[PDB]
């Protein structure tokens, strides 16, 4: 009904696989929302 | 053939992949086919291994 | 024409094939066929945190 | 379901048998994530080139 | 030389355009006739590193 614009700050990141991992920093592929939308 | 298996090739007659030959093949409606029915050569397909 | 597609590496399901099933051995070097995982290796339970 | 590739040469696996990617002697071992089939009919001729 | 090491290890998950980069995998579903092929593929880009 009655519409606005609002900043989306850091959310939309899920778990992409569940292949478990520990510690390290993977560099994912996926669709996502992108960052301050 | 060198590469592939058929139920006459791996109950029969299996043919190595490193095979290093030529066949030669033609129709045989006359030579081993009787004109009255041939039956006298027979076939494995019971073979289990 | 029937096309048998299918997809691989992915969560295991039950469609699997015609094989037996065996007993767990553990703290031996022994080969795991753990749904088309194969390879050698020593078990041993641990504390991560799946 | 538990599958079973045995269902060679029971009524007519014949003429084109040819597989992608794996070979037909392997389907006994291996476990899919999923399995997709379809059977749609053509004119069995030269358009076989699916 | 933390460098040199950490990248000729990480080199072994590449694929170098096979079906899979792990050896047993292209073993236990391909047969040896044509599995030959992928290896080579594999052989080919390891030894380059
Ligand atoms: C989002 O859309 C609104 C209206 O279309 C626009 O004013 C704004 O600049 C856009 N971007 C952000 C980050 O809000």
């Amino acid at each position: 009904t009655t519409q606005s614009y609002t900043n989306s700050f850091t959310r939309g990141v899920y778990y992409p696989d569940k292949v478990f991992r520990s510690s390290v920093l993977h560099l994912t592929q996926d669709l996502f929302l992108p960052f301050f939308s | 053939a060198p590469g592939q298996t058929g139920n006459i090739a791996d109950y029969n007659y299996k043919l190595p992949d490193d095979f290093t030959g030529c066949v030669i093949a033609w129709n045989s409606n006359k030579l081993d086919s009787k004109h009255s029915g041939n039956y006298d050569y027979w076939y494995r397909l019971f073979r289990k291994s | 024409v029937v096309v048998l597609s299918f997809e691989l590496l992915h969560a295991p399901a039950t469609v699997c094939g015609p094989k037996k099933s065996t007993n767990l051995v553990k703290n031996k070097c022994v080969n795991f066929n753990f749904n088309g995982l194969t390879g050698t290796g020593v078990l041993t339970k641990s504390n991560k945190k799946f | 379901c538990v599958a079973d590739y045995s269902v060679l040469y029971n009524f007519a696996p014949f003429f084109a048998f040819k597989c992608y990617g794996v070979s037909p002697t392997k389907l006994n071992d291996l476990c899919f994530t999923n399995v997709y089939a379809d059977s749609f009919v053509i004119k069995g001729n030269e358009v076989s080139q699916i | 030389n933390a460098q040199a090491l950490n990248t000729l290890v990480k080199q072994l998950s590449s694929k170098f355009g096979a079906i899979s980069s792990v050896l047993n995998d292209i073993l236990s579903r391909l047969d040896p006739p044509e599995a030959e092929v992928q290896i080579d593929r594999l052989i080919t880009g390891r030894l380059q590193s």
